[PDB]
This record gives C-alpha cells, sequence and structure tokens, in this order.
RNA sequence: UCGGAGUACAAAAAACCCUCCGAGUGAUUUUAAUCUAGACAAACCAGUCAAAAUAACCAUAACAUCACUUAUUGAUCCAAAAUUUUGAUCAACGGAACAAGUUACCCUAGGGAUAACAGCGCAAUCCUGUUCUAGAGUUCCUAUCGACAAUAGGGUUUACGACCUCGAUGUUGGAUCAGGACACCCAAAUGGUGCAACCGCUAUUAAAGGUUCGUUUGUUCAACGAUUAAAGUCCUACGUGAUCUGAG
RNA sequence: GCCUAACGAGCCUGGUGAUAGCUGGUUGUCCGAGAAAGAAUUUUAGUUCAACCUUAAAAAUACCCCAAAAACCCUAAAUUCCAAUGUAUUUUUAAGAGAUAGUCUAAAAAGGUACAGCUUUUUAGAAACGGAUACAACCUUGACUAGAGAGUAAAAUCUUAAUACUACCAUAGUAGGCCUAAAAGCAGCCAUCAAUUGAGAAAGCGUUAAAGCUCAACAAAUUCACCAACAUAAUCCCAAAAACUAAU
RNA sequence: GAUUACCCCUUCUACCUUUUGCAUAAUGGUUUAACCAGAAAAAAUCUAACAAAGAGAACUUUAGCUAGAUACCCCGAAACCAG
C-alpha cells in the first residue's frame, strides 16, 4: 500500500486536491475527508484507492 | 458545518522543475500579474464574492492588473481556482507618455509599446 | 489558547495527586 | 418498467448517472490552469516589510476624493430663464 | 474554433479581438479622404490608454 | 417559570414531547449607607457590575458569608399601613379583577397548513433466494431440515411520514366482466432421493387454457358435508356503485 | 314533533353598510432599488418590537485584515480581534411599510429503523430561456435592445460481466502401550521409536471390531494453475444503431 | 421562426388566485356589451410668503410660524335585540 503510492503515474491524487483546495473542492468533501485520504467514505474502507 | 478553508505553505513551494515547465525566472520573480476570472462568483460563497468585487474582476474575460506584494497575493489565494493569472511580459519596456495611446495586451501576456504603426 | 505556543502553560492538576476526598458513604480504609 | 423512488436525484435513492470521459478531462483542464496559478502566486516580488505603506498618500487621496464629492450633493441653481421660459407656450405669428 | 491554436501563435483566441481585420477602418470616401472613426474603435483605444 | 453540564469540541448566540441534575429557600452575624465617572447585557419591560466623592466605624474603615452559589422569583392598576412600607401555586409563572361540562339535533367561515379511505416515500414488521456449518437425520453436514450469524432483492400486511386532493379522490363484502405477474394448484418435459413398483418428499424449465357446488356468519377469513386433473399466491384506486346490490 | 314547502326554535321590517385574525376580488404604460422569520403574546391562520430593506439627508471610515492576544484533564474543521493592501463602502439623523406558515443539496450533530421526498438547530449554496432525454433545490452562467457575425463554459451511451487439474505406487517389527464387550494407523489416554533406496504407531473414507479403498514417501516425470460464480412483479420491451481514415 | 407555398418542418407544460413547490387531475371563468373596489393631513419631506417673529383675534415660538401639495378598499356569514 505504500509501494502502490510511491510509484503512482497520475499527478493528481485526493491527498493533493483535497489539502490545497483546488477547483473549490472543500465544498463538497467532509472536513474528516482532509484526513482519510479519502480512502473511507463513511464505514465502509476501500484499500485500492490511492 | 462549511467554513473558509486554510491553504497550507508547504503548497506554494515551487519545485525545481517548476520553473522550467512554466517558463518561469528561478532567480528574480516578475513584477506585475495579469488576472483574468474564469469561473462565475454564483454556487459560491459569499466571502469568495466579495475578493472578487474589491479586485477588479466583475466582468470575466477582461485582464486586469495588480501588483506581486504578498497583499495582493493574500486575496488572491483565496479564489485562485476562479481566475488565470500570467506574468506581464515588456517586450520594449515600460510605455512612456508619448506611447500611451498605442499600447495593446496581446493574448500570451506581453505589452506592445506601438502597435499598428502608419 | 488551543492554537497558541503557550497552551497548557497553567496545567497543574498532573502536579499534585488526584487527592480523592473522604466521603461521607464511602470513607473506608482502602489499602 | 423500472422505475427511480421518488425524485431520480435527491433522497437516498437516486438515479445512477456515471462520469463521462468528457467530464474527466474537464475536471484535469481545470486542474492543470490551477497548478499553474499557485506557481505564480509562490514568490513574490516584495516582502511583508518592503511592502509596509509603499501607497498610502494615493488611498489616503482616493478616500479624500470620495468625501468631497459625497459632500457636494446640494440641490442645483434655480434661473429666470426657466421661469420665464414657459411664457414661450403661447407664442403665436401676430 | 480552433482557439487553441490562435492562442499559440500570438493571436487573438476570438478572430474579433486586436486583430487586423477589426482595428483598420472597414470604409471610405471613393476619392480618398479618410472617413470618420468608427465608435467602437475609439472607445477600444480608450481602454487600452 | 428560573439555574448548572452535554447536544453547542476553540469569542458570543443557537432548537426539539432531546439526554441528565436541581430551584419556588434555610443557617449565621460581618445588619451590609448616601451620591456619581464609565461599561457589560438587551426588541421592549426588565437585569447586572462600578472608580472618584461624602458619612459610618481601625479615626485618611463598603464585596454580609456558607450550602455545585449559579436559580431561590411576579408588571401595572388596585388595596391596606405611618407619610418611609407591605400584598398573589396571578405556577396558563410579560400575569383578563371575578366564568365548567356536552352536542350523533347541530350551524357558519376556512384548511389537504391537519386526520380517516386511496396513491406516493421508506422497509421496522412482512415476503423470497443465496453464503456459512455446529447439529437433527442409527453411521453420514446439505435425500428432507438446519440454531448463533452473513448478504441481496420483492413492495401483499400492520405501522411510520403528512407530499397531491376537505368550492368532495363515495367507503366492506358479494353479482356481472375480467386485464396482468410467476414466487405454479392441475395439465407437459426433467435432475436428486434414506427413489424396487405404487404412493411420496425436493429442485430446475414452462403462464396458451383451467382452477366446483353447498350448511352457519354482512362477512373477506375460518370450520364442516360432497366432489374434482386442481379447487394456486398476489397486483390491478386491497380492479369494477355515471353497471347493480346496502346485509355490515 | 308541529306552528304556511329549511323550526335545537317562525316569518317580515327596523337596529344594519351588524362583525369577521377566515375565503374570493382589486381596473393604464415604462423605469430604479428590493426582504424567508431573533423576542413576547388564550400566541404560533394574527399582531407589536429588533434585524434586514426602501426614500431623503449628514458625516467619516467600512470590508479584506499580518505579527501579538483569548482556561483550567484530552480534543478536528476553524471563529473572535487587528496594521498594511485591494477596493468604495459604512455609520448617524428624519420618514416608513412588507415579512415573521420554507424547500432541497453539501457539511457538523440530535430523535428514528446508523428508515423516509421524515423531524429539530448551526455554517454555506441555489431557485436558466443552456446542460443532467423529461426535471423548483445538482452543474455551467454580471439576465439591456437590434444583426441572416464570432470565441468559449457545463455537458451526450458506465465498467467488468473470470475458476479443467489427469501419472505411478504401496511392503517390517506391530493387535505399540493403555483402554474397552471388542479399540488391529483410524472413541479416548499415552508415546510417536523403528526394517527397507523408499513409506506418517497416521491425512481421509470405511468396519461392531477386522478386512478394504485413498492421500503423504519410492521411482517415473516436469506448459500453467493464490483467488475472483448470487432469483423474481404485475397495461406493452423501449431512441434507432455502431468494436478504428488520424481528436487537448 | 418562417417560406415561392394555408398545412407539412423546427421551437414552446393555458391564464389568474393560493403555495416551500401547481400544465397539474388545486380554485374561478361559455362568450359579448354596460356597471363594480384606496377615503382622512398629528409628526414629517417638497415649494413659497414673512421672518425673532408668524397668522384677517382666541394660538404656536431658543429659526421659527402661516398657506399649498403628498394618506390609509369592495363582496360574504351562522347569529343578537326590539316592534
Ligand atoms: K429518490
Ligand atoms: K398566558
Ligand atoms: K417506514
Ligand atoms: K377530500
Ligand atoms: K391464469
Ligand atoms: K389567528
Ligand atoms: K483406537
Ligand atoms: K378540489
Ligand atoms: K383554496
Ligand atoms: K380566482
Ligand atoms: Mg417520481
Ligand atoms: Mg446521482
Ligand atoms: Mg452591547
Ligand atoms: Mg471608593
Ligand atoms: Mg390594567
Ligand atoms: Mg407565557
Ligand atoms: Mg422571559
Ligand atoms: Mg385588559
Ligand atoms: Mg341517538
Ligand atoms: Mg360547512
Ligand atoms: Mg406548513
Ligand atoms: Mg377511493
Ligand atoms: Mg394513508
Ligand atoms: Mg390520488
Ligand atoms: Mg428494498
Ligand atoms: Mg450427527
Ligand atoms: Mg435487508
Ligand atoms: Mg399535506
Ligand atoms: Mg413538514
Ligand atoms: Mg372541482
Ligand atoms: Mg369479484
Ligand atoms: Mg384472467
Ligand atoms: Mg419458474
Ligand atoms: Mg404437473
Ligand atoms: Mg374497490
Ligand atoms: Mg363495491
Ligand atoms: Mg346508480
Ligand atoms: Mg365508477
Ligand atoms: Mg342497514
Ligand atoms: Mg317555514
Ligand atoms: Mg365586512
Ligand atoms: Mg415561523
Ligand atoms: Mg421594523
Ligand atoms: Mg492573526
Ligand atoms: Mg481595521
Ligand atoms: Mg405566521
Ligand atoms: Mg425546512
Ligand atoms: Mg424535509
Ligand atoms: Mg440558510
Ligand atoms: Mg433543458
Ligand atoms: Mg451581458
Ligand atoms: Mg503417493
Ligand atoms: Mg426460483
Ligand atoms: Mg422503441
Ligand atoms: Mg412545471
Ligand atoms: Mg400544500
Ligand atoms: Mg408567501
Ligand atoms: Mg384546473
Ligand atoms: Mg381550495
Ligand atoms: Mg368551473
Ligand atoms: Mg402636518
Ligand atoms: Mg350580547
Ligand atoms: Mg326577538
Amino acid at each position: 500500500q505504500e509501494e502502490r503510492e510511491r510509484n503512482n503515474q497520475n499527478p493528481w491524487t485526493f491527498e493533493r486536491i483535497a489539502t490545497a483546495n483546488m477547483l473549490g473542492i472543500r465544498k463538497v468533501l467532509s472536513p474528516y475527508d482532509l484526513t482519510h485520504k479519502g480512502r473511507y467514505w463513511g464505514k465502509f474502507y476501500t484499500p485500492e484507492r490511492v | 458545518k462549511f467554513t473558509r478553508s486554510r491553504i497550507p505553505d508547504k503548497v506554494f513551494q515551487p519545485s525545481p522543475e517548476d520553473h522550467e515547465k512554466y517558463g518561469g525566472d528561478p532567480q528574480y520573480p516578475h513584477k506585475l500579474h495579469i488576472v483574468t476570472r474564469i469561473k462565475s462568483t454564483k454556487r459560491r460563497p459569499y466571502w469568495e464574492k466579495d475578493i472578487i468585487k474589491m479586485l477588479g474582476l466583475e466582468k470575466a474575460h477582461t485582464p486586469q492588473v495588480h501588483k506581486n506584494i504578498p497583499s495582493v497575493n493574500a486575496k488572491l489565494k483565496v479564489v485562485k481556482h476562479l481566475i488565470r493569472i500570467k506574468p506581464l511580459k515588456l517586450p520594449q519596456g515600460l510605455p512612456t507618455e508619448e506611447d500611451m495611446a498605442n499600447t495593446c495586451l496581446k493574448s500570451n501576456g506581453e505589452l506592445v509599446v506601438r502597435w499598428l504603426l502608419n | 489558547y488551543r492554537s497558541k505556543p503557550t497552551h497548557g502553560i497553567g496545567r497543574y492538576k498532573h502536579l499534585v495527586k488526584a487527592q480523592e476526598p473522604k466521603k461521607k458513604k464511602g470513607k473506608v480504609e482502602v489499602r | 418498467r423500472n422505475r427511480i423512488p421518488g425524485r431520480q436525484w435527491i433522497g437516498k435513492h437516486r438515479r445512477p448517472r456515471p462520469v463521462s470521459a468528457q467530464a474527466k478531462q474537464n475536471m484535469i483542464r481545470r486542474l492543470e490552469t490551477e497548478a499553474e496559478n499557485q506557481y505564480w502566486l509562490s514568490r513574490p516580488f516584495l516582502t511583508a516589510e518592503q511592502e509596509r505603506g509603499h501607497a498610502a498618500v494615493r488611498r489616503a487621496a482616493a478616500f479624500q476624493a470620495l468625501k468631497a464629492a459625497q459632500a457636494a450633493r446640494f440641490p442645483a441653481h434655480r434661473r429666470l430663464e426657466e421661469q420665464l421660459g414657459h411664457l414661450l407656450v403661447t407664442r403665436k405669428w401676430s | 474554433a480552433g482557439s487553441q491554436w490562435r492562442l499559440q501563435q500570438g493571436f487573438a483566441a476570438n478572430p474579433s479581438g486586436y486583430g487586423p481585420l477589426t482595428e483598420l477602418p472597414d470604409w471610405s470616401y471613393a476619392d480618398g479622404r479618410p472617413a470618420p472613426p468608427m465608435k467602437g474603435q475609439l472607445r477600444r483605444k480608450a481602454q487600452r490608454e
């Protein structure tokens, strides 16, 4: 889960967009989504989301 | 509750490859901004509406020049997702009082002092 | 205040013991 | 045959409308623009101390001009031509 | 359309933007004396100044 | 009605027939004055603090204290007392000076702002299939069943919500005519069996046709008699009163 | 009950233009600005204040707002306060009415079934003549008039629909001790050594107990082999169709 | 909107009232003519006369007094009382 996060070939990741408030996305995201990094939605945990 | 977003200072640290990608100058920062609004103030909070109003960006797709001081940059960071920012380039330098009426601003971001001579 | 660097400068309850008061109903030499 | 319960865009059960390939490109184009936006704001020309009151006479003069214009609000002059010009209503050809 | 190509070449995105097709006078007298300036062109040269 | 803690995580404010504690006063003496800058709070009425100055007394003396100390309280008018002052579970606690029941004999103005019938939302309840095997099955998990649990879907029941109609959407059962679904009662094809045959149990596939007549009850339902290849489940404004019935 | 076709109390006239917080109606053109609810109330179908807003007027500062600053056990997003700067707003005075019956989306919570197009509060947004086929609340959008000009924004068919595992071969101590009616690798207890190049006092099946079958070890021989399977609704399915001529 | 051409084509969910929201299957109207519904000047703002005074008596006055102009609907109950 760290090698798949270090070698990601996608320039944009949930951590980068949410923290920097790009596209004004904070109006849609929850304040807890800053810590969850998009891997947690409610009680559901998807391990494949980087 | 939905509130203002605090931008960490780590975002505004440019990588060494950023300067070559965007054509910036590694040593000397540029002097003036050219700000053009892209999106709408509607469906956005009220504090973003006021910042757009107080920057002279009421009408979209109209370039507006602002300084590069931190005071202006503090307001731009709030609405950085609603505007387009390009540096102001001066191939012929600052216009004089003789050539005020012949100035034209090209799309690429440069101000041509003498436009369509004769 | 929380965000100030001088937060928790007045902390003292961790210096003295809890010193459980001798309650009227709970008064007992619990050794 | 298959219905969406209630209104099709609100509530617990909604329409399964998916994201399209065109929508992904629109997000990326906006992201690339904003990535450049936060680079030009990174390095100011002047620091915080060097801009302390650099342009305050102009700001003071701008406010003083606002006070002067707003303080000139007064009824306009009334002249004899306006009152005597009403008699021209019944001008005739003799 | 093709506004992205025009921006790459330095021209305006819209062909009506500060191009030679807009600034120049569209009509003139036959004898050769210049025509009065357009209302739009005069306004556009006031915001640039 | 009034106070404290959480909901209300960090200036203030902030609701519910929301979750938990209280108050409608006692004990004591230090019996706590007059006059005035400036402020908190607040729709209003109310509530709070307060330097300087004056008097009281160590002769240049003002916070009554304790019980989570925060709440321990009531406006005018009016009445009584010396003129100083006092007076309400006016608790419906911003308080009408003094007033209960019933209406299916009911009337009027309105509301789908608000209920019963119907639709819709939702799936607690209900229904259908699968995943997991401890065990029941003499031995043997899955011929037939399967506790503690997992998961997906149907929209028939009773609820929940009060979203369309109260200048009207007529409400149970039958009679007539039936349209449709398959989670099939019979008819046709087939796998498994603790299937020898017969009679059965169980699963897959198929909706063109069919699914009785009577006693009691207004009955749907249920019990009982006789029979049939079988007397299916359910939707349709729990179909159908500008077609009928009115027993309830 | 009946008292002249309506009697829970006749009809006619007068009081009478009875009075309704309740329903309905409210008549020329054009232009400017433009509000969703805090507090009391026999009050929540209404009024009177505050906030906000309109018209006129006076004045100087209003928004954004860096450092410093705001609690004691643990505690997020973030608020309060304030110079610069960017920008023209704000306050005060004089006249005022409307509104005080709210809907959804995202976020923090509460009641409920971690149900509702459900309900109660706080922060933010919206109520296109474009887009999501239709569409109050989602996304693009600074709403003027005329043109048979042009550039762009949101945006139009969404993915996988997956699992073959097949040679050959079995002989010693020994019914190991114990256990039991009988316990021969195979109720249980205990030990788990040992013949043969090779084979566990036994991995599974089986027997009342044995016998027997199979799997580990011989040799032979060498594509690869973790895991990924999930039923149905009622008037008639639902644009038609298409795997490559060059797409930021 | 157009068009050589009435349709054929393309684009548009009647109007008021009442509502958080109505093409709604919520209300009202067959259509025509006539008739049918905003009214008051205490404080105020605008204009003017005269001004420490104004007004054709009686009053108001520490820039005020006198005069003008600018204002607040219609239909409907069940009932109550007297003759
Ligand atoms: K829905
Ligand atoms: K009361
Ligand atoms: K429910
Ligand atoms: K009704
Ligand atoms: K049938
Ligand atoms: K009322
Ligand atoms: K044994
Ligand atoms: K109706
Ligand atoms: K109505
Ligand atoms: K009407
Ligand atoms: Mg619907
Ligand atoms: Mg959706
Ligand atoms: Mg205050
Ligand atoms: Mg003192
Ligand atoms: Mg009184
Ligand atoms: Mg009260
Ligand atoms: Mg009160
Ligand atoms: Mg009274
Ligand atoms: Mg009776
Ligand atoms: Mg009635
Ligand atoms: Mg309501
Ligand atoms: Mg009905
Ligand atoms: Mg109902
Ligand atoms: Mg209906
Ligand atoms: Mg369901
Ligand atoms: Mg068993
Ligand atoms: Mg379920
Ligand atoms: Mg309703
Ligand atoms: Mg409601
Ligand atoms: Mg009707
Ligand atoms: Mg029938
Ligand atoms: Mg039939
Ligand atoms: Mg079937
Ligand atoms: Mg059969
Ligand atoms: Mg019926
Ligand atoms: Mg009937
Ligand atoms: Mg009839
Ligand atoms: Mg009928
Ligand atoms: Mg009867
Ligand atoms: Mg009569
Ligand atoms: Mg009346
Ligand atoms: Mg209200
Ligand atoms: Mg008011
Ligand atoms: Mg600061
Ligand atoms: Mg300031
Ligand atoms: Mg109200
Ligand atoms: Mg609401
Ligand atoms: Mg709601
Ligand atoms: Mg709001
Ligand atoms: Mg559309
Ligand atoms: Mg425009
Ligand atoms: Mg073998
Ligand atoms: Mg089946
Ligand atoms: Mg079709
Ligand atoms: Mg509509
Ligand atoms: Mg309604
Ligand atoms: Mg309204
Ligand atoms: Mg209608
Ligand atoms: Mg109605
Ligand atoms: Mg009608
Ligand atoms: Mg007057
Ligand atoms: Mg009376
Ligand atoms: Mg009488």
